[PDB]
């Protein structure tokens, strides 16, 4: 958030120089350093609206990381390593499983402190299991898809 | 065969009619129809099985794989129209038995062929041995080619047996 201000003094304000400055802008409240900042903020212009001049051509240059996504999106490691990934997660999930089993009886409850005893809210099994499942899922499919697609075009 | 609450399906020639019907169904190789009509039939219990006993038994023995109990001795006790079904049944069933043997057994000389093929003569076994290219010397070697084809449990790189791998792998993602 960028704002532009001008600074006047108190004497000027009572004459009525101060209100002119404030007119014709949309406000917005901030407080990054307590009420003293806010008092100065109102006195100035009070968060002046900033818009940006752009056209579609400039935007597109900013969107893409690089040209190389074209190669890279396709690029796979080694199969052995992919197979290892699958194996590592499974083992991890297996541990969490015991903790899920007690939990399922409730674990829809508010407050993490209360949940800690009841449904094993200390190292939450729902969360651990959901993270393990998301990472495993996207990687395995993309790595299979890439290698298999490349093979049919090349061979 | 059954109509109303009871109309009395029972007739004295209901038994004669059922014998020819059931035989017709086996001859055609409408084995399914033999079973599907059967459950509908109660009203054949009163008739009793002497004429009926040939198609029900014939089917059972065939099912079993027996080739010496698939008799056509019985079932000619009326024989005014029964002989016609016996002649054709023998011919259709043998052909099926012959397909069995093609996969089943390595070599047939000239003198065990009658029973195994369920064919009439050994002469005939040789005749079909030119027709289905079984023959190889004075005895057949049909088994080798037939036996080897059966494995299909094997999987060739990239699953295409349960849909191609590319399409399957994208589908697993989509379900999420």
């Amino acid at each position: 958030v960028i704002d532009a201000f001008r600074l006047i003094n108190a004497n000027m304000m009572v004459l009525g120089h101060e209100p002119r400055q404030t007119t014709s802008n949309l406000g917005h409240l901030n407080k990054p350093s307590i009420q003293a900042l806010i008092h100065g903020l109102n006195r100035h212009y009070y968060s002046i609206t900033i818009n940006y001049r752009k056209n579609e051509l400039e935007q597109k240059m900013l969107l893409n990381l690089h040209k190389k996504s074209w190669m890279e999106g396709l690029t796979l490691q080694d199969y052995s390593e992919h197979c290892k990934h699958n194996e590592s997660v499974v083992k991890e999930m297996l541990e969490l499983a015991k903790n899920y089993n007690k939990a399922v009886e409730e674990e829809d409850k508010m407050t993490p402190e209360q949940l800690a005893i009841k449904n094993v809210g200390k190292q939450d099994p729902k969360r651990h299991l959901e993270e393990h499942v998301d990472v495993l899922m996207t990687s395995n499919i993309v790595q299979c898809l890439a290698a298999m697609l490349d093979t049919v075009v090349f061979k | 065969y059954f109509d109303y609450k009871e109309q009395l399906p029972e007739s004295a020639y209901m038994h004669q009619l059922l014998g020819l019907n059931l035989l017709f169904l086996l001859s055609q190789n409408r084995v399914a129809e033999f079973h599907t009509e059967l459950e509908r039939l109660p009203a054949k219990d009163i008739q009793t099985n002497v004429y009926i006993k040939h198609p029900v038994s014939l089917e059972q023995y065939l099912m079993e794989g027996s080739y010496n109990k698939v008799f056509l001795a019985k079932g000619n006790i009326p024989a005014e129209s029964y002989t016609f079904f016996i002649d054709i049944l023998l011919d259709t069933i043998r052909d099926e038995i012959a397909g069995c043997i093609e996969k089943a057994y390595e070599k047939i000389l000239f003198a065990e062929a009658t029973r195994i093929l369920f064919f009439s003569t050994p002469k005939k076994m040789t005749d079909y041995a030119k027709k289905r290219g079984w023959l190889l010397g004075p005895n057949n070697y049909y088994s080798f080619a037939s036996q080897q084809q059966k494995p299909e449990d094997s999987t060739i790189p990239s699953t295409e047996l349960a849909r191609q791998v590319i399409e399957y792998a994208r589908q697993l993602e989509m379900i999420v």
